[PDB]
């Protein structure tokens, strides 16, 4: 019944300071648990960063030297990560988790938040519909898509019909080309339900405050 | 510090089979209190790590009894009984006896299922993109097994390798297949100078390439 959620900038410049917030709901942080930060690098290596426990006790990974501080705001039931003097090596997905003293976290981890360390600039994606060139077999399936092109940094979120279309979607990992990412998403639906029912992809890029819907129309 | 090692699985596992995954530590994880401080996590594709086992053999709340942990103080095994499609992902051990509470490098579990041909779809550049001065041709090769696949592009009958970018999904948690996107990016000018575009998939399930084409 506990829930944890990370928040903070998805882009930080080199030599600057990374700050993240873990908001805890459903359980008090002035407790005997290790309220901890973990990160996962591109390539998927996991690293323990540190914890705060019982409000005033902390411990940090020696790898982080004196760059790291973990603090809390009891009034807001939040704990914080500060990581100073960042480099590109600090690009990672950051997670908060509640560890008990025996190592048990259950599934009390946040969803994670992506932090990219780069001098490059926030760029919004252009979103393009992928319709089929001609007609394909009816009373079968039809695949449609969206091309989410030229954004920085990660991530983007793609849904279809605002989440109503969940099965038969494949959202592919972004590819990086010249400091810009490109991703495609496909969706497969009964050729019965298109183009008779509308199919639209919803693309969000939080970093640039972008939120675009693109309706897939027969060409 | 303690060094944690996890071994590769050499083979994919069929739904229903059981599989054992190994983790080793250079130092004993048995503590003074008689407990052994070793965790196992599953990270499913696209998700946060989820703990399965802590103290070497204790299941977390809600964790299926299909997952069982055993070991000495230095060699540990996670046994996954009666594997389900949803078990696919990477299994990490983590020592919890001393700083820096190191995670192992992970062991990926792949599910073995029946071979399935890719469903291939091709998409001309959108009119919106053409306006912008660019032209991306997109091909999806969806829900195939096994993961090994080749994609080839042809423009007016001649193979094209430059300007192709590929992306591949992790194994699907529901049907144990893989999917791939292939995008051929050209300038609007380049795109207008040719007529026939073909995406061609070579996969074990077909002697001939499975091709999708359109004429500009």
């Amino acid at each position: 019944e506990v829930k944890l959620s990370e928040s903070g900038p998805g882009l930080v410049k080199p030599s600057q300071s990374l700050s993240l917030t873990c908001t805890v709901t459903g359980y008090s942080i002035t407790t005997n648990y290790a309220w901890t930060w973990i990160r996962q690098f591109p390539g998927n290596k996991l690293e323990w960063m540190g914890y705060i426990r019982s409000s005033v006790i902390t411990r940090y990974n020696p790898s982080l030297k004196s760059r790291i501080s973990i603090t809390q705001d009891t009034s807001k039931n939040q704990f914080f990560l500060q990581l100073n003097s960042v480099t590109t090596e600090d690009t990672a997905t950051y997670y908060c988790a509640r560890y008990d003293y025996y190592g048990n976290t259950g599934d009390y981890w946040g969803q994670g938040t992506s932090v990219t360390v780069s001098s490059a600039k926030t760029t919004p994606p252009s979103v393009y519909p992928l319709a089929p060139g001609t007609a394909a077999l009816k009373s079968s399936m039809v695949t449609l898509g969206c091309l989410v092109k030229g954004y920085f940094p990660e991530p983007v979120t793609v849904t279809w019909n605002s989440g109503s279309l969940s099965s038969g979607v494949h959202t592919f990992p972004a590819v990086l080309q010249s400091d810009l990412y490109t991703l495609t998403s496909s969706v497969t639906v009964p050729s019965s339900t298109w183009p008779s029912q509308t199919v639209t992809c919803n693309v969000a890029h939080p970093a640039s405050s972008t939120k675009v819907d693109k309706k897939i129309v027969p060409r | 510090d303690i060094v944690i090692t996890q071994d590769e699985l050499s083979n994919p596992v069929t739904s229903g089979e059981s599989v054992s995954i190994s983790c080793r530590s250079s130092r004993s994880l048995l503590y003074k209190d008689g407990r052994t401080y070793l965790n196992w996590f599953l990270q499913r594709p696209g998700q946060s790590p989820q703990l399965l086992i802590y103290l070497m053999s204790t299941r977390a709340s809600g964790v299926s009894d299909r997952f069982s942990g055993s070991g000495s103080g230095t060699d540990f095994t996670l046994e996954i009984s009666r594997v389900k499609a949803e078990d696919v992902g990477v299994y990490y051990c983590q020592q919890f006896v001393e700083y820096p509470f190191t995670f192992g490098s992970g062991t990926k579990l792949e599910i073995k299922r029946a071979d399935a041909a890719p469903t291939v779809s091709i998409f001309p550049p959108s009119s919106e993109q053409l306006t912008s001065g660019g032209a991306s041709v997109v091909c999806f090769l969806n829900n195939f097994y096994p993961k090994d696949i080749n994609v080839k592009w042809k423009i007016d009958g001649s193979e094209r390798q430059n300007g192709v970018l590929n992306s591949w999904t992790d194994q699907d948690s529901k049907d144990s297949t893989y999917s791939m996107s292939s995008t051929l990016t050209l300038t609007k000018d380049e795109y207008e100078r040719h007529n026939s575009y073909t995406c061609e998939a070579t996969h074990k399930t077909s002697t001939s390439p499975i091709v999708k084409s359109f004429n500009r």
